[PDB]
């Protein structure tokens, strides 16, 4: 059985893996098919144990990853594309 | 399928100009444009692609700019090795397009033309033919009048002339001309010449070999 | 490092077909689409379509797709380009170019091309070429006159690659035989001709034919 | 930069940690206040590179955690909650 | 191992006030809710109320949340109850008792108390006992009697908890002195009257006297 | 409030017999009745929750069922260290109450007390009061008389009797008496005896003392 102490550190609000759309984050991308569709970004996920707080990212950085992008009948080929990482998160007011 | 249509077809400039070369679109293209450079016996090499981003490893004296319907490709100081034929080529919808290539020639100091003959080497002359060849060794401009006349009786209609791509060093041509006639009445004359009329030259030059010298 | 090696050209009979194949090395094949391109003696460049090599996709520009095949054998990273009823005008260079690494944007550009292959169709046969001496005597100036032969091309180096500079092979012409004839030209030292050996080597892959010709003053 | 390969291996459908809400899964529980308020659960995460297919689990189990349950006026007292966790995980049709 | 244990109670007049603490040990203070409990003497139990160790919130049973006051100091894992005014008719022990760790679902029962501590509201006046012998002379019968003592409790034990069997430790009764009087006695083997020592250890909290009587023959 | 009435309010039964205590709610409370045990000077301890859990710990003779507004605590085979009072609590709503409680006494056989008296210490004369114990140890049933005579003075109205709960190992009782004199009037008299009255004696015993003997 989980502790107590365990249970609450390990899903207090905190960066944390999480597996994002890919077409979500650009939502412009829209004629384009994505290998992977979706990316592990690190980002504020939890609970503060309080309604009225909320857990929100206060640091922020880039993680650069090899996506291949496909236009069919057009063209396919990997590169670079760079998304959002959350490195601090801390329960705020609503 | 969209049109792209280069300005100027060729052009001759010297080192260090700066050249401009032009693609018109048949319709708006946003800046997907792409040019390459090929040389001769190559396949053609990107200078630039979304209308502007340099390749890496190209020289930057190469810049392209423009958008919509008009692009523009520039040198800006012409180089000897830039002798080649531009492409640009629309990516905007299938099927991908290409204009049809700015041929640029490097223009030098004129030059005139080493003329040398040559005369029907023996085992082919064994075969039933004789080829005579008239070469124009390394110069500038290009337009040059090889005239063949066997035994004073100038030749016309007999002949095939061959020339060389531009020289990427030094900017030059050569050229080389032949007459071809039957070993039966080729063993039948003695004189024989190859006049080179070229600009660098003041006066008509003249090659000739002695039938069995 | 990146590069792309095709074969599978050559001669082929009107109404014949052909099978290009395009090797990739250097990178991971099924990674960046590849296109394919053609360019007809003296002329332009046309795209003939490309194929995705992660799904196996091909798209081809409208006048290819009821003659040409692409298919790919990922396990050889091998791409290749089939044609069938051939006619002359087909006649052409035929490359084969990878899409390139993009930065946050696509862009359709050709970044590594192969070294393309040449694609002859015609019915007429396939002829060695018989290589004449064109003889010299500051400089003088002798060669190889390489004649009446089927079909291009025909490569001609001196003394094995070593006699480079000076070197001026020219361009082939289709004579009224309806075969090709070209001049190798080279100019050496006068003080050379009874000094050093000058053999220029002729060669027809088409015909298998590799003639070694020793050119000397007569 | 993440090579396309990991990038491609790390978002595939798989079970991956996931903060969930206690009340989500015990709709039923409407007068508790629990803390935490959410647990650290495996659940089928990730992508399947397919419109027409979706990461769902085919090999669930039991997890047993420490959960302080309030219910205003009346108590208060941690306790055994038991959650379900998903082991395996499968892209099929939807 | 989990306990509380309560200290605080005591002699008080009527309209005066007086604080108890809860003692948590051997578990997490703030993970369980405290509730209070009295029992007037020789009747039932009540509740209190109880409060949120975690948060801090009170809920008083309505009778209560005029002079009873619930606080906490998790920083010793201490509960508190505050009484003020009191009267008579709060005369009782009072008990702080722990809610259960549960099993998927709750239920508010009680499951460890405190030992409790009578509280007796009076304006009578806090005196120590005097302890003399009963002195013996099979079985043999001896004793202490506590007596003039207010208010209750006493507490008695044998050789320091060392003799439990035998030993009867009476209820206490109010004299009409309106002191309170008990005896304490325990039955040991009559040989053993010689050799074994019997000491009764008193102990009046309220008046702080404790006392050690050796009971012997006289 | 919920009142919550339990029945019977005592009663007295045998070791191995089986008991039955009602709880009867005011309203209906579902299945939310706790149950407990208090023995003499202790905390009350939960033997059953929500109606028939047994709390870890408490021996499965004890078992609890009922619903709505009524409930059942049931002691399959009566021990004698069952000796208690038992108390229903429900948790439907807030303020928590309790039942008023069940004593449960152990029904014995027949035990006839063993009698001690005891004069007043020496120390006790010291301060002028007299406390003369009678002590009648481990019975059954509870009723017993006490009867005092001082030189053959019954007295009448000078001691006061305390009693034992029930022990529960041997479920008898035991009993204290004590008569107070003035030091003066103790040492006015010699024979001091407790006469004990019981049902287990087929006649009343007598312990006494003479004053300094």
């Amino acid at each position: 059985v989980v502790k107590f102490m365990d249970v609450y550190q390990r899903s207090y609000c905190h960066p944390i893996e999480t597996l994002v759309d890919i077409f979500q984050e650009y939502p412009d991308e829209i004629e384009y098919i994505f290998k992977p569709s979706c990316v592990p970004l690190m980002r504020c996920g939890g609970c503060c144990n309080d309604e009225g707080l909320e857990c929100v990212p206060t640091e922020e950085s880039n993680i650069t990853m090899q996506i291949m992008r496909i236009k069919p009948h057009q063209g396919q080929h990997i590169g670079e594309m760079s998304f959002l990482q959350h490195n601090k998160c801390e329960c705020r007011p609503k | 399928d969209i049109q792209l249509t280069q300005s100027p077809s060729s052009l001759s400039a010297s080192v260090g100009d700066r050249v401009t070369i032009t693609c018109s679109a048949s319709q708006d293209i946003s800046n997907y444009l792409n040019w390459y450079q090929q040389k001769p016996g190559k396949a053609p090499k990107v200078l630039i692609y979304f209308t502007s981003s340099l390749h890496s490893g190209v020289p930057s004296r190469f810049s392209g700019s423009g958008s919509g319907t008009d692009f523009t490709l520039t040198i800006s100081s012409l180089q000897p090795e830039d002798f080649a034929t531009y492409y640009c080529q629309q990516y905007s919808t299938v099927p991908w397009t290409f204009g049809q290539g700015t041929k640029v020639e490097i223009k030098r100091t004129v030059a005139a033309p080493s003329v040398f003959i040559f005369p029907p080497s023996d085992e082919q002359l064994k075969s039933g033919t004789a080829s005579v060849v008239c070469l124009l060794n390394n110069f500038y401009p290009r337009e040059a009048k090889v005239q063949w006349k066997v035994d004073n009786a100038l030749q016309s209609g007999n002949s095939q002339e061959s020339v060389t791509e531009q020289d990427s060093k030094d900017s030059t041509y050569s050229l080389s001309s032949t007459l071809t006639l039957s070993k039966a009445d080729y063993e039948k004359h003695k004189v024989y010449a190859c006049e080179v009329t070229h600009q660098g030259l003041s006066s008509p030059v003249t090659k000739s070999f002695n039938r069995g010298e | 490092e990146v590069q792309l090696v095709e074969s599978g050209g050559g001669l082929v009979q009107p109404g014949g077909s052909l099978r290009l194949s395009c090797a990739a090395s250097g990178y991971d094949f099924t990674h960046y689409g590849m296109n394919w391109v053609r360019q007809a003696p003296g002329k332009g460049l046309e795209w003939v379509g490309w194929i995705n090599t992660y799904t196996g996709e091909p798209t081809y520009a409208a006048d290819f797709k009821r003659r040409f095949t692409f298919s790919l054998d990922t396990s050889k990273s091998t791409a290749y380009l089939q044609m069938n009823s051939l006619r002359a005008e087909d006649t052409a260079v035929y490359y084969c170019a990878k899409y390139p690494y993009y930065y946050g944007t696509s862009h359709w550009y050709f970044d590594v091309w192969g070294q393309g292959t040449l694609v002859t169709v015609s019915s007429a046969s396939t002829k060695g070429p018989s290589v004449f001496p064109l003889a010299p005597s500051g400089t003088a100036a002798l060669g190889c006159l390489v004649k009446d032969y089927f079909p291009e091309p025909v490569t001609v180096s001196w003394n094995s690659g070593a006699l480079t500079s000076g070197v001026h092979t020219f361009p082939a012409v289709l004579q009224s035989s309806g075969l090709y004839s070209l001049s190798s030209v080279v100019t050496v030292p006068s003080s050379s001709l009874g000094t050093q050996t000058y053999i220029c080597n002729v060669n027809h892959k088409p015909s298998n034919t590799k003639v070694d010709k020793k050119v000397e003053p007569k």
